[PDB]
């Protein structure tokens, strides 16, 4: 259990990345923050970064 | 706490010097892949008494740098924009009186 | 002498409003003790005023890059450094005149080499800008990113030559629609690049709306569009280009492929100016996706002549090789099936046992031909 | 020290399948001749290429030059003993032998490289080795030489993320494919 | 949270809490794009714009 | 809880009350004054609250003699007291020497009366910083001073609201050399960075500082020159 658990079933908080306003800044680097490791973790890898922590 | 029969050996922890720093950021970026005509005491140089906890972060903002350019190859260059990706303030005046 | 610094402007303003290049030419020639007679503070201005006011009359190839030369040659023959940045800068946007292969670049490492220590942080960016420009005439996307963002982070210091910032703007709206990602942002930023060109910067300002509009069909919003092409400021500096992108707003508000072709074809000379015609043809090929998706489904109701060629709304008879180059490059898995009448559409994917058991076997005999070492090693 | 020695090579194809030109053996081969200390570029092209009218002499100043090079080797190898320092021996015959190396072609290779290789304080002292090797194999279409040395890079040369002469591995690699039957090894690298 | 004073300035040491970022206020063209985006929905009476109010 | 009153010092930093006196300055209204090579500029920003106010009766832009402009950014009840102060002292110096006050002796004294509310123990610190500027002896001069008793010297400065913002901007706008118009139009162009919608020949008031004296420009010059400069 978390809060119900993990992403609470059914709740996408309906706010869609694309109703972000411009945030090239915020978007571009939550992005490599988080959206960005899932899926390249390869390049993290590669040049043995250790990803940021938060 | 702090009786001498109580604890035995006291070790104080400095911040350290241009060779320690030196030492780390070779600790750290060794798994880095460095270019080539990259050196690394000049980088020791452009820390002003750095604690250790920013050393690592010098080489996570190179990491990061090689990450937006979608390459995998760090130069000097970029630790001479990471070493300046750090910096904060604790600007304000009209407070100097002292 | 002071008197006559007047008449410098005086006589070049004739020699480029009403005379030629060879006497405005002989001018700069003739001025070149004359710089030397009076004081160097003003003689940037006559510099700027002389070869900008020269260079902006008319292209005549055998003067233009040859006065860059003698520019060069008196610049390291008096050796000073604050007057040839500019020659620098003016030498490498006529390299990008004629969109210079390697000269550009070899110019632009060695102004790289003599700015990021000097005052003016803009007059870095004032070349990178003009990188950015030429690396995406070359498509260099990721150093066009780069030169991109020192942009921006040079921009947070001053306030710039009077419209850069819009430069900036418009080629930050470049940058985004390179990547054909977000393009709501890159209209956002050639809209304030085009209130920044707002009556002092017309030849940009023509294309500005050339570019928001072409970014609003690329959008998908033909509404507005029309709505904004019925704008007061599109009605101020309308025209031509204008027009084409409203046949062409048009032609893709009621998706008419034919309308589309006919309007893109009759104003040729003002499609070339969007360098990418493949937005457009692929609304082209994007709306042809889709009508070919109604028009492999209608076939199995009353098909007709060949039920593979010309279904398609009768074109001509060979409006084709795009379905069938989307048979061969794409595929939706439609096998070509001249003659039933339905083009059937089918698959079975999932077959993946037998695959699977495929790459069983390989690594299975992996595993006894490394065991064979053991069976024939521990016997003799 | 390598740009018109591969360009030497790249006569040696140039004019090995063809003849339409019989005097480029003579132009840009005697230019290369004059430069680089280039002695075994004809005196191995001496019994392929053309009587050679009378190229004795003008070459026999040139390895006249080549004797005063190596009668200073011969000078600095017992030199450098008498400074005062470690292994400066090695070093001050290591540069002018990988020079010999330039000059000519297995001989100042097999008398300097079995020498530089006995200490090992860097990769690069391998590699420059390895590169001197790599030069020849390509003048030369070795096998022997130029995988053996390629195991040796695939020996210790892993370490240090150098990247540079470490990607010079797989662009040699991929050469040497390209130079056989490749399909795919140099796409790939 | 905007309030680092109940939070203890060792979380911002590089290795925990790392990325600075700092949102801005308004700032221009995002009134463009938040302008344009909060009108996704509201139908919009045909001329009534919002530049004027960028 | 502690600092409380005036009369001690804290366990290790500093003087709290002063602290919020400057605190309660940075929350004033924002200001902006810069020094040409010829003349002072001085500007303020006077937004009435509601449109029932006039403009004609409170005046932020104030000469204390006639070559010595002085603006502020704080609160004009205690902004019209040490004005008094700076008046009648001026006027005794200009009694004792028949000779019009340099404007660093005015700093001196001015910082010695704000110095003298700072001293124990029942009086509150003024919430006033001053911009203090003249044209004595040809090269013309800018003075800050401040509720502490100190007192600086500066090409080009802010207080108020976004007084980091509009230093910023000043630092990459201004220069040293310029002509006073030129410092008008840099001026009007920092507090239009800073300043609400609406700026009109009476949200703002500007007076200058040129070697021939003190001057206070008028509505009607103001309204020349905002016409939309830039």
């Amino acid at each position: 259990d978390s809060s119900i658990m993990m992403l609470t079933s059914d709740q996408k908080p309906d706010v869609m990345y694309a109703d972000i306003g411009g945030m090239d800044i915020q978007k571009q680097e939550v992005r490599e923050a988080v959206e960005l490791p899932l899926t390249h973790f390869e390049l993290y890898k590669q040049i043995g970064i250790d990803p940021p922590r938060g | 706490l702090l009786r001498p029969g109580r604890i035995d050996r006291k070790i104080e922890f400095p911040p350290p010097n241009e060779e320690a720093r030196l030492d780390i950021l070779k600790i750290h970026s060794r798994k880095m892949n460095l270019t080539r005509g990259i050196n690394l005491r000049k980088i020791a140089e452009l820390m002003p008494g750095a604690s250790g906890a920013e050393v690592k972060g010098v080489c996570t903002e190179a990491g990061m740098y090689a990450l937006r350019e979608r390459r995998v190859h760090v130069t000097q260059e970029d630790f001479e924009m990471a070493v300046a990706k750090v910096m904060q303030k604790d600007s304000e005046k009209n407070m100097s009186i002292k | 002498v002071q008197v006559k610094e007047q008449s410098i402007l005086e006589l070049g303003s004739l020699l480029a409003k009403t005379g030629q290049a060879a006497e405005l030419g002989g001018l700069l020639k003739y001025v070149r003790p004359f710089l030397n007679s009076i004081s160097k503070a003003k003689a940037a201005r006559l510099v700027r005023s002389l070869l900008d006011l020269f260079l902006d009359m008319e292209a005549a190839t055998g003067q233009e890059v040859e006065l860059c030369l003698e520019c060069i040659e008196w610049a390291k023959s008096e050796k000073r450094t604050f007057l040839r940045q500019a020659l620098e800068a003016r030498l490498v946007s006529l390299y990008f005149d004629t969109k210079r292969y390697q000269e550009a670049l070899h110019l632009g490492s060695q102004l790289l080499r003599e700015l990021k220590k000097m005052d003016d942080k803009a007059l870095l960016v004032e070349v990178q800008l003009l990188e950015s420009k030429t690396y995406h005439a070359l498509s260099n996307l990721p150093k066009a990113r780069a030169a991109l963002t020192s942009a921006r982070t040079t921009a947070n210091a001053i306030y710039c030559p009077p419209k850069l910032q819009a430069t900036l703007d418009m080629q930050s709206g470049i940058i985004h629609a390179a990547e054909e990602k977000d393009w709501k942002t890159a209209y956002s930023y050639f809209y304030e690049a085009f209130e920044g060109y707002d009556s002092i910067d017309s030849p940009k300002a023509i294309t500005s709306l050339k570019y928001m509009l072409l970014c609003k069909i690329m959008l998908n919003t033909p509404e507005d569009v029309q709505a904004l092409v019925s704008g007061k400021l599109a009605l101020r500096y309308a025209g031509r280009q204008t027009e084409a992108l409203k046949c062409v707003a048009q032609a893709s508000k009621n998706r008419s492929l034919a309308d589309f072709e006919k309007a893109l074809t009759d104003y040729r000379a003002e499609l070339r100016d969007d360098p990418i015609i493949s937005t457009h043809l692929a609304k082209l090929y994007d709306n042809l996706l889709e009508q070919n998706l109604i028009r492999v489904i209608e076939p199995f109701s009353r098909v007709q002549i060949e039920h593979i060629s010309s279904l398609i709304k009768l074109s001509k008879a060979d409006v084709e090789r795009k379905l069938s180059q989307m048979i061969l490059d794409k595929k939706f898995h439609g096998i070509l099936d001249q003659g039933e009448g339905v083009l059937i559409i089918f698959d079975e994917p999932p077959v993946d046992k037998t695959y699977e058991a495929a790459l069983e076997t390989i690594q299975n005999m992996s595993k006894v031909v490394d065991s064979l070492y053991n069976k024939a090693k521990k016997l003799t | 020290p390598k740009n018109p020695d591969l360009r030497i090579a790249q006569l040696r194809f140039l004019l090995s399948l063809p003849e339409h030109r019989g005097d480029a053996a003579v132009r840009d081969e005697l230019m290369a001749a004059v430069r680089d200390n280039n002695m075994a570029p004809y005196y191995e092209a001496l019994c392929k290429s053309l009587d050679w009218q009378i190229d004795v002499d003008l070459l026999n100043k040139m390895k006249k030059a080549n004797e005063d090079e190596l009668k200073r080797l011969d000078e600095e190898l017992e030199d450098a003993e008498k400074n005062l320092g470690e292994s400066e021996i090695r070093d001050a015959m290591m540069a002018k032998a990988e020079y010999l190396c330039r000059i000519g072609d297995k001989e100042g290779a097999l008398t300097a490289f079995r020498k530089t290789y006995d200490k090992t304080v860097a990769l690069g002292h391998r590699l420059d080795i390895v590169f001197y090797l790599l030069r020849i194999g390509l003048f030369y279409m070795d096998n022997d030489l130029i995988t053996r040395n390629t195991e040796k890079a695939k020996s210790l040369i892993e370490e240090g993320g150098d990247w540079d002469r470490r990607n010079r591995l797989k662009v040699y690699q991929g050469l040497y494919c390209v130079a056989i039957r490749d399909f795919k090894q140099a796409a790939e690298l | 949270t905007n309030r680092a004073d109940t939070l203890d300035p060792a979380l911002l040491r590089p290795g925990r809490l790392d990325r600075k970022i700092e949102f801005p206020l308004p700032d221009r063209r995002q009134k463009r794009l938040i302008f344009s985006t909060i009108t996704s929905k509201m139908n919009l009476s045909e001329e009534v714009d919002l530049e004027d109010y960028v | 809880g502690y600092s409380f009153s005036l009369t001690t010092f804290s366990p290790s930093g500093k003087l709290v009350q002063i602290e919020y006196a400057l605190a309660a300055v940075a929350g004033g209204a924002p200001s902006v004054g810069i020094k040409a090579a010829n003349g002072v500029v001085l500007a303020t920003e006077k937004k009435q609250k509601s449109i029932l106010y006039d403009e004609r009766s409170v005046h932020k832009v104030e000469p204390i003699t006639k070559h010595i402009g002085l603006v502020y950014s704080g609160m004009g009840p205690d902004y019209r007291v040490l004005v008094h102060r700076a008046r009648k002292l001026a006027q005794q110096y200009y009694l004792v020497y028949q000779e019009p006050i340099p404007t660093a002796q005015l700093v001196q004294r001015v910082a010695s009366v704000m110095q003298e509310y700072t001293q124990s123990g029942g009086v509150r610190p003024f919430g006033v910083s001053l911009l203090i500027c003249g044209w004595n002896e040809g090269r013309p001069y800018l003075f800050q001073s401040d509720p502490s008793g100190a007192y600086f010297a500066w090409k080009a400065t802010a207080m108020g609201k976004n007084y980091v913002n509009g230093k910023t901007f000043l630092e990459k706008r201004y220069n040293e050399d310029l002509e006073l118009e030129d410092a008008i139009h840099t001026a009007i162009l920092t507090l239009k960075e800073s300043f609400e919608g609406q700026m009109t020949e009476d949200n703002i008031e500007v007076g200058i500082c040129n070697e021939a004296g003190f001057r206070r420009l008028t509505p009607t010059e103001v309204k020349d020159y905002l016409a939309a400069i830039a």
